[PDB]
């Protein structure tokens, strides 16, 4: 299947999408995990992986995918925010607190991710009050 | 919540 158009790629980028929006999280993981391979450098691919693994309770695994992103898109606050939820379930606040951290500093910069921002925010602060 | 995940095009 190597080196599909970007419409194919587009279109597989479609179904995932879909499958994920569909609560079917197993699929979804699968299909994002080709199109990882596929394009190891559109950061989109590794937030779909991401979020599919987290969904499923996956969370380290999830965070391997959320970290290589960050690197594709050092301006996407996602990254690091639901990086950050999965540092949670985890039991790192740390990672929580330095996550929703880097994702309010991206967040704020970018209007697009005003809601963001202030999720990010809050949630800072709730890992905070934790820590004490 | 789970993740808002972009639109395909």
């Amino acid at each position: 299947l190597r080196g599909l158009s970007e419409d194919t790629l587009e279109q597989l980028y479609a179904l995932g999408f879909n499958q994920y929006q569909a609560g079917k999280w197993d699929d979804a993981q699968k299909i994002f995990q080709a199109l990882c391979m596929l394009d190891h450098y559109d950061a989109r691919y590794f937030l779909g992986l991401g979020a599919c693994r987290q969904s499923l309770g996956l969370y380290e695994q999830a965070l391997q995918s959320y970290s290589y992103g960050a690197l594709m898109d050092i301006n996407e606050p996602r990254f690091p925010f639901h990086a950050a939820e999965c540092h949670l379930q985890l039991g790192d606040l740390d990672g929580a607190e330095s996550g929703f951290y880097s994702a309010r500093a991206l967040a704020a910069a970018q209007p697009a991710h005003e809601a963001l921002a202030a999720r990010a925010g809050a949630m800072l602060e709730a890992v905070t009050a934790r820590k004490d | 919540t789970g993740v808002a995940l972009t639109p395909p095009s």
